């Protein structure tokens, strides 16, 4: 019961993120990845 | 509209990982910490740097009003395009011998 | 492409370089070549933030009634007490008159808050008082 | 798409405006206008 | 930057004669695009500078 | 120019780069995209 | 200890090696301290 279906293109989450004078975020952990970037020669 | 609204709060921070939120006051202080410039100059001539800049954006707005040939890089592109589709139909006219 | 891979082999590989998403997405590290048919793969090792907690920052710390302003990193609060860290990571530590600068006062920062600025002479010449006391216990003793 | 869009999230500008005392508004987009536009947008457009 | 080089389709194609240069018409734009993209690369090699 | 406006994209806007006449004239801080036709509008702030 | 930063501990470094770390304001309270306790004589004559 599946079929092919057309919608509106999403641009992604919409996040709204906080703003404030005082208000500050530090990262508490982090997280060592590894990419791959292919180029012809 | 998501970059400026990303950079207004997140500055530098989204691009390399998650948005992290700081005020964009302390945010030109790492920017100019990284032209060499310590930050106490922005604390003092923040009212200052203020008048500096939306006087700078004002004046972008006039330029861009008064002056219509400074867009003319892409008003080029257009007329690349223009003079490339307009050669290849009046080529139909053409006898070619 | 070959100019612009033998630009990211010099400058991802041999060295490091600190442009953005020039080596790939996050703080770049160390890259790694690989060959390939009629071209060249690249292993990038990137550095991305992974948890992020709210904190609460001020732009400057009011002590003696000239301002201090961070050396390295930006200062943040859990609620009770200021500490200063680096943007990249959180690591706690007491503000000091080592890991501040005194420059302008009170008046001229917008958001400046009062706090102690910690200087580490003052521990250091009380405990070489307290060395001195026991000393003049022993000759009266 | 490699211009554009760097990333796939969306962000959006807070209801509460204080930046220290600067003036934003010409280069965020106006929600009252039928296309959604800035004030430098709206200029780059029509003289195009 | 390099040589600055005008081409003149006219002349090129044949010299000091009326006959071709009415064949040379039945063409259409030949003439007209390959004098603006010459004289394109002249400004080009004018704005390397 | 694509790939260029790309690199301008990430370096100018997104970060902060200390390449000299890349972001353009003086020390570069931050970049404002705009939305143009066929193209896209860097405000580039400096400090002179 | 100008040179340097105390960070951690001991155990949480690979690799750590023993020494003495210079303290630069050592001297500088130990040459008072000479003259300083020349008065703790003085005290009981």
């Amino acid at each position: 019961s599946q079929s092919i279906i057309a919608y509106t293109m999403s641009l992604g989450v919409e996040n709204s993120v906080a703003y404030s004078n005082n208000s500050i975020a530090i990262p508490t952990n982090f997280t060592i990845s590894v990419t791959t970037e292919i180029l012809p020669v | 509209s998501a970059l400026l609204a990303g950079t207004i709060t997140s500055g530098w921070t989204f691009g390399a990982g998650a948005a992290l939120q700081i005020p964009f006051a302390m945010q030109m202080a790492y920017r100019f910490n990284g032209i060499g410039v310590t930050q106490n100059v922005l604390y003092e001539n923040q009212k200052l740097i203020a008048n500096q800049f939306n006087s700078a954006i004002g004046k972008i707005q006039d330029s861009l009003s008064s002056t219509a040939s400074a867009l003319g890089k892409l008003q080029d592109v257009v007329n690349q395009n223009a003079q490339a589709l307009n050669t290849l139909v009046k080529q139909l006219s053409s006898n070619f011998g | 492409s070959a100019n612009l891979a033998a630009t990211k082999m010099s400058e991802c590989v041999l060295g490091q370089s600190k442009r953005v998403d020039f080596c790939g997405k996050g703080y770049h590290l160390m890259s790694f070549p690989q060959s390939a048919p009629h071209g060249v793969v690249f292993l990038h090792v990137t550095y991305v933030p992974a948890q992020e907690k709210n904190f609460t920052t001020a732009p400057a710390i009011c002590h003696d009634g000239k301002a201090h302003f961070p050396r390295e990193g930006v200062f943040v609060s859990n609620g009770t007490h200021w500490f200063v860290t680096q943007r990249n990571f959180y690591e706690p530590q007491i503000i000091t008159t080592d890991n501040t600068f005194v420059s302008g006062n009170c008046d001229v920062v917008i958001g400046i808050v009062n706090n102690t600025v910690y200087d580490p002479l003052q521990p250091e010449l009380d405990s070489f008082k307290e060395e001195l006391d026991k000393y003049f216990k022993n000759h009266t003793s | 798409q490699e211009v554009f869009a760097q990333v796939k999230q969306i962000y959006k500008t807070p209801p509460i405006k204080d930046f220290g005392g600067f003036n934003f508004s010409q280069i965020l987009p106006d929600p009252s206008k039928p296309s959604k536009r800035s004030f430098i947008e709206d200029l780059l457009f029509n003289k195009v | 930057s390099m040589t600055k080089t005008s081409v003149d389709c006219t002349m090129y194609i044949c010299g000091d004669s009326t006959e071709c240069s009415n064949l040379l018409l039945q063409y259409g734009s030949f003439c007209t695009q390959l004098n603006r993209a010459l004289t394109g690369i002249a400004v080009e090699q004018d704005k390397n500078t």
